[PDB]
């Protein structure tokens, strides 16, 4: 039923029905991996936690994905720190010049100064290298984010710290279509950095306004909209200059050499 | 032009079947 509820995108009605079947079997160990990850889609991050410490103490194999979780969790809301200009986001691989005005721009927007904040990003997007590539086998003249607080920037998820990658610091990029629940919130990646790293990271995979202003479709990755504020919410999107790819749909992303 | 998304109406997306109970 609860199952059945969450399909629906009735996160609410979900919940509240899961929560009596945990209340019923309290120790069954999966009812609570559902309801942390349900928690999480729902953005009830202390929430989420607690019902990780639990399954890590009623199933100690489970203990991996409860550490890297929970710093998840913890990741998840530095994130509305930094886009509300707050909080810096560290850099992974070679600093990127035009990050600074990018940054400054967020906090230049919570001070209300967005026209400057529009210039801050006007030269930063500028400076910004159109790096050429393929999405699969369609090739691409540049690639960003459509969230233009970010441009041609992924947020990454690495060894437990949240970070900014510029996209120009990324050779290659391989995701699958999400498997779990907690993959809508979180996609799992393998990175390859133009300085020859490879990492596994993890994408915050939904705009990070989703869970406050958006509705549970959003919550859910169902769609991607732009509201009245102008800030997007649901499912993370790539334009290109030929065409459009929502996180979900990735597959394989490379960039040519520069 | 560069990196900037074109449209900004909303778009409707391809969903996905996901696992609840597993953690591995």
């Amino acid at each position: 039923i609860a199952e059945e509820l969450l399909r629906a995108g009735r996160l609410d009605d979900a919940l509240k029905a899961l929560q009596e079947q945990v209340r019923s079997q309290p120790s069954n160990a999966t009812l609570r991996i559902f309801l942390f990850q349900l928690l999480a889609v729902m953005g009830q991050w202390a929430r989420a936690q607690n019902q990780l410490k639990v399954v890590g103490e009623l199933d100690a194999s489970a203990l991996p994905m409860v550490q890297t979780y929970s710093t998840a969790i913890d990741c998840e809301a530095l994130r509305r720190e930094v886009f509300a200009g707050r909080l810096t986001p560290v850099i992974l691989g070679q600093p990127a010049e035009w990050i600074a005005p990018l940054l400054q721009a967020l906090s230049l927007d919570a001070e209300g100064h967005g026209e400057a904040a529009q210039a801050l990003r006007e030269q930063a997007f500028d400076a910004a290298p159109a790096v050429p590539g393929r999405i699969g086998e369609a090739p691409f003249a540049w690639l960003a984010d459509a969230d233009t607080r970010l441009g041609p920037v992924l947020e990454v998820i690495v060894n437990g710290r949240y970070a900014w990658l510029p996209m120009s610091n990324l050779r290659s990029l391989k995701v699958e279509a999400p498997s779990d629940l907690r993959d809508l919130v979180w996609l799992p990646a393998e990175l390859t950095l133009a300085n020859g790293g490879a990492t596994v990271a993890l994408l915050p995979a939904r705009y990070a306004e989703t869970v406050e202003h958006g509705d549970d479709a959003a919550r859910l990755g169902r769609k991607t909209e732009w509201l009245d504020s102008g800030l997007p919410v649901g499912q993370r999107l790539f334009v290109t200059d030929a065409g459009e790819t929502a996180l979900f749909d990735l597959r394989e992303l490379d960039f040519e050499p520069t | 032009q560069k990196f900037i998304a074109r449209n900004r109406a909303p778009r409707v997306q391809i969903e996905y079947d996901v696992e609840l109970y597993g953690a591995e």
